């Protein structure tokens, strides 16, 4: 999608892995804010919103919560208190044809700069104030968006490249999504401190013949003590017997 | 998109003939088909602005006069009817979309009290003395221009054909000269061909000392 | 608004930047944005536009052209001036109703100064028979535009009866070709004998005289 | 949309809940033990509102906008695929529609039309949707699943019982399901059945109103205007409201709940 008609995708209700994006060398122009880069997998969020737009090189600094340029203020304005953070990737060769190409459009003329996270698609041509054009292109009345010519050989920061912006917005509702985390191998016959899907304790985790229902995941003993737990990785039920603590 | 514009005018003072600008690939709904004036000098100014979709026109207040700017969208053409004229108001009028990213070929508005006159060819003899120069002088023709060639185009090097000039007679004139070493003056042949299709006049003149 | 544009003739070499400026009557900053318009016209061509507004540029226009300004002060900048960048460049306004362009901003290809060779053509006897006589004082190639041609008819100043013709510089020699014509009646011309033209130019330390007599 | 207007009044009656309407409070597994748990449950032998859908005349549907009232025990009894889904929300907005090709749970802010229904057309295929007027955000969920529902008229005495417990706890709209073949004639049967949980649906909008979502029968033998193609398949459902109670749940050897006792009810159960 173009910058002014920036495409939005909701990736919520789904676990996404953030580490692979960091290990990518192509997505080198990584400048984002708020949550720590290592802390993406650590935290959970209610929503996962992705915005996408191609722009020139010099516009990397222009589009940010702190810095706002004319193209940044209007086409797509990041929130000042930006909880999500931006990813920028250089894609000059794929986007740009020989001697430039003409497929993307940027919008820069309007009376009012858009509020944060506002999409405007209207092609109504601005009349430059008092002079009414009533929908005809003239010296005062000009088309809101101008054709975007892009090539790596061009000048200071005119190289075209793609930008993807991740916004979390976890405040409203329970955090349905989480980053991948806490994967560890299994050991059976040894007193060990276990954490099986949030179940905290210490004991000997042995193989069990008795089975839960496909519904039920945990299991308690009489007097409300944990007795067996189904293994989340591979669906089988392992019984628990805490290791010996008899006196001497 | 291509713009067609018509056409050559020989209007006399006091009259006004509507100039046509055929649009062709124009969208004729969102590009103000603006009108501007180019004279036989730099002297650019904006004649008027029209709205193809709306119909209202905005015009320069200095010379509002009686210029009739109509969005004849049935033919998708604008029309200059600049009522009331004078010999001063004799310049090319251009029609262009929007700001003028693509203009029109333009029409020669020649408001003159005079009329068509056939050209006259005069010999400018070679210098008495080394590169000597000779040529021909085209005088008193209307309207501009006149096509001039040397030896029916056979003489090209050293040939200068200066642009036309307007005099108080209401007619036009120019010169076509050539510079050659004096050795040619003895034998070489030089004849200038002058054609004025508006008067249908063709004159071939020998230039010799 | 009346826009007058400063220096009206700059010489530019290939790849050389230059600034030709435009001053308006007042500030064009109405509505919080300037509304000046910049146009280029090759000799005998439909003049295309170079800017959407104060800063932007039309699509299809190479980025080598640029310029900007504020209020009543605007200017141009073209670092890569090529052969095609030789035309007449006008500046317009769009705030007040009388939208008006400017005068001339001729760009010419830079080269070394060349002195103008001067030649004189006396009217022939065949022309003298008709009822007119034209003396043609012509310049054979010269780069700088500023030149003056003055008549002397038995050493007499002449004015109000002449017509001059100017040609654009060719892209290769980059030298102007100029001509001037003194038109008189046959009796008026044949009354006097000594007819000469004086050419004064910056490439000539002294003016040059080309003279003729009847016979 | 389409205001279906052939209703013949006959205000709904009340029936006995008997010993139905008990789910699994948590994912915990137990075996051969009796656990006393405090949670929201439908009290035993409670009055449940018997809503009908019959055309035999007396043509009448039952699909009001009922208040949620802290959890809802719904129970449809069908011989065919008659009751499609449910609508929740405050002002009417959860949209759990069994749309005969897909189980769509679009959770949006859309404001639909009155008398929500879909209607199916008898060449026994579907007709249209005629609800979900707006779209709005549709932010929370849009989960669906390719399904095939045989929307037809199967004359009989109903053999389906889609027991359902819908409640909203900690922002999660937990849906507990249970299906049971019961013939009977038109009433709610006895016999204990534990409604094993189906889904949890992390949402953020709290629900105060509940609406049943039906389907009409546009046919060739009674076609016409909006009020002509009714052909109401003989079906019904039952609605009760949850109350905070402490129950005694008895688990079997393999972990399924076999019986339960309401602590308050009669002194013997106390
Ligand atoms: C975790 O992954 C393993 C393999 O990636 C899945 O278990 C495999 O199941 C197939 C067939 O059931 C066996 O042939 C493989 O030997 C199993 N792999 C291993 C490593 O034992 C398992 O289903 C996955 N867990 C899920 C999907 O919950
Ligand atoms: C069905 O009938 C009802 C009541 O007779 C009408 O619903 C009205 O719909 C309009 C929509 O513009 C609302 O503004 C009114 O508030 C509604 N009124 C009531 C009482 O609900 C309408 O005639 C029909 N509904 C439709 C067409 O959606
Ligand atoms: C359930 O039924 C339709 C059957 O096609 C589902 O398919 C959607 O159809 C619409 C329009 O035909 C498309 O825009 C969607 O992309 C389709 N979805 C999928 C997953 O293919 C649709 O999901 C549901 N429609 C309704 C109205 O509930
Ligand atoms: C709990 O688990 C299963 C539930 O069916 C019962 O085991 C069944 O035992 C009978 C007779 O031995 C077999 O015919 C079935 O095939 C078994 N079913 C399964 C799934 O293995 C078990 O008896 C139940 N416990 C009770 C009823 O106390
Ligand atoms: C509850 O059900 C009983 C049994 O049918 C009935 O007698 C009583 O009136 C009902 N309560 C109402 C309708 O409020
Ligand atoms: C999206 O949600 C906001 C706030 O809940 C609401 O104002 C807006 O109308 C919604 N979008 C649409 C398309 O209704
Ligand atoms: C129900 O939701 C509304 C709107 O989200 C909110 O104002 C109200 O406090 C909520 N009531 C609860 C959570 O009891």
């Amino acid at each position: 999608a173009s910058v002014y008609a920036w495409n939005r995708k909701r990736i919520s209700n789904c676990v996404a892995d953030y580490s692979v994006l960091y290990n990518s060398a192509s997505f080198s122009t990584f400048k984002c804010y708020g949550v720590s880069p290592t802390k993406l997998n650590d935290l959970c969020f209610t929503n996962v919103y992705a915005d996408s737009f191609v722009i020139r090189g010099d516009e990397v600094r222009q589009i940010a919560p702190g810095q706002t340029g004319k193209i940044a203020d209007y086409n797509y304005k990041l929130p000042d208190d930006f909880t999500g953070c931006v990813i920028a990737w250089n894609s000059n060769n794929l986007d740009s044809k020989v001697g430039g190409n003409y497929n993307y459009l940027y919008r820069l003329f309007r009376k009012s700069n858009l509020k944060p996270f506002e999409r405007d698609i209207s092609t109504e041509i601005y009349q430059a104030g008092s002079t009414p054009c009533n929908g005809v292109e003239g010296f005062n009345c000009y088309f809101p968006l101008q054709s975007y010519g892009f090539q790596p050989t061009n000048g200071v920061g005119y190289q075209p490249y793609r930008v993807v912006v991740l916004s979390f917005e976890l405040l409203h509702a329970p955090a349905t999504v989480c980053g991948p985390k806490k994967s560890t191998n299994l050991v059976k016959n040894k007193c060990v401190n276990f954490n099986f899907n949030g179940l905290t304790g210490t004991g000997v985790l042995t193989e069990s013949n008795k089975k839960f229902l496909p519904f039920q995941q945990f299991g308690r003993d009489i007097a409300d003590t944990t007795d067996a737990v189904r293994d989340p990785q591979t669906l089988e039920i392992l019984d628990i017997t805490p290791c010996s603590f008899g006196g001497v | 998109v291509q713009l067609q514009q018509s056409g050559p005018e020989l209007v006399k003072p006091g009259a006004s003939v509507k100039i046509s600008c055929k649009a062709s690939g124009y969208s004729f709904t969102g590009y103000s088909m603006n009108w501007m004036k180019q004279s036989p000098e730099k002297s650019l100014e904006w004649i008027g602005e029209i709205n193809p979709s709306t119909g209202g026109t905005t015009d320069n207040q200095k010379f509002k006069a009686k210029a009739t700017l109509t969005v004849d969208k049935s033919s998708s053409t604008a029309y200059m009817q600049l009522k009331s004229l004078t010999s001063e108001d004799s310049a090319v009028y251009y029609c262009a979309r929007s700001r003028g990213d693509y203009w029109g070929q333009g029409t020669s508005v020649t408001v003159s009290k005079a009329s068509t006159k056939g050209p006259s060819v005069f010999p400018l003899a070679p210098s008495s003395k080394g590169t000597a120069a000779l040529g021909c002088l085209v005088k008193d023709y209307f309207p501009e221009p006149v096509t001039v060639s040397w030896n029916s185009g056979a003489l090209t090097s050293g040939v200068h054909t200066f642009p036309a000039v307007l005099q108080s007679s209401g007619l036009y004139s120019l010169s076509s000269v050539v510079t050659v070493p004096s050795s040619s003056l003895g034998t070489q042949t030089y004849i200038c061909n002058v054609n004025h299709k508006p008067s249908n006049t063709k004159v071939d003149k020998k230039v010799e000392p | 608004i009346v826009l007058t544009q400063s220096p009206a003739s700059l010489a530019v070499s290939l790849g050389q930047r230059a600034t030709i400026s435009c001053r308006a009557s007042e500030s064009v900053e109405y509505y919080g944005t300037s509304l000046m318009q910049w146009y280029q016209q090759k000799p005998g061509q439909p003049p295309k536009v170079l800017i959407y507004a104060a800063s932007n540029v039309e699509s299809g226009v190479p980025a080598r052209f640029s310029g900007s300004g504020s209020g009543t002060d605007f200017s141009l900048n073209i670092h890569p001036v090529e052969e095609d960048d030789i035309a007449m460049y006008f500046c317009q306004q769009s705030r007040k109703v009388p939208w008006t362009f400017g005068g001339g901003t001729k760009l010419e290809i830079k080269r070394t100064v060349a002195a103008p060779s001067v030649f004189i053509f006396p009217p022939s006897d065949e022309q003298l028979k008709s009822g007119t006589a034209s003396v043609v004082c012509l310049l054979n190639n010269f780069y700088p535009r500023e030149a003056k041609v003055q008549w002397k008819v038995d050493n007499a100043l002449q004015s109000g009866n002449s017509q001059e013709s100017v040609t654009e510089q060719d892209s290769k020699d980059s030298t102007y070709s100029l001509s001037s014509t003194l038109t008189l009646s046959k009796a008026d011309y044949e009354k006097h004998k000594v007819y000469a033209c004086e050419v004064t130019h910056q490439g000539l330390s002294s003016p040059v005289t080309k003279s003729f007599n009847r016979g | 949309c389409v205001n279906l207007t052939t209703r013949t009044q006959l205000p709904p009656a009340y029936t006995n809940s008997f010993t139905r309407g008990v789910y699994y409070p948590d994912k915990v597994f137990r075996s051969s033990v009796l656990h006393s748990t405090q949670d929201l449950f439908l009290p035993f032998f409670s009055n449940v509102t018997w809503f009908h859908a019959i055309h035999v005349g007396t043509k009448r549907f039952d699909n009001p906008v009922l208040p949620f009232n802290d959890g809802v025990y719904f129970a449809s009894t069908e011989k065919s695929n008659i009751i499609r889904g449910w609508i929740f929300g405050t002002t009417l907005s959860l949209l759990i529609v069994n749309n005969a090709t897909n189980v769509v749970i679009k959770v949006c802010e859309f404001q639909f039309c009155n008398d929500p229904f879909l209607g199916v057309y008898y060449h026994w295929m579907e007709s249209e949707f005629r609800v979900y007027s707006s779209a709005n955000n549709c932010t929370f969920e849009y989960v669906s699943q390719p399904f095939l529902m045989d929307l037809e008229g199967k004359q009989g005495n109903f053999k389906n019982l889609r027991e359902f417990v819908f409640k909203n706890i900690d922002g999660y709209f937990k849906i507990y399901s249970k299906h049971t073949p019961i013939n009977l004639v038109r009433d709610l049967p006895q016999g204990f059945s534990a409604l094993e949980p189906l889904v949890d649906l992390p949402i953020g909008i709290n629900i105060t109103r509940f609406q049943t979502l039906l389907a009409l029968h546009r046919s060739y033998l009674t076609p016409g205007d909006s009020s002509s193609g009714w052909t109401a398949g003989a079906a019904a459902y039952y609605v009760g409201y949850l109350q905070p109670r402490t129950f005694l749940l008895k688990y079997n050897e393999n972990g399924t709940i076999t019986d339960a006792v309401d602590c308050a009810l009669d002194p013997l159960s106390e």
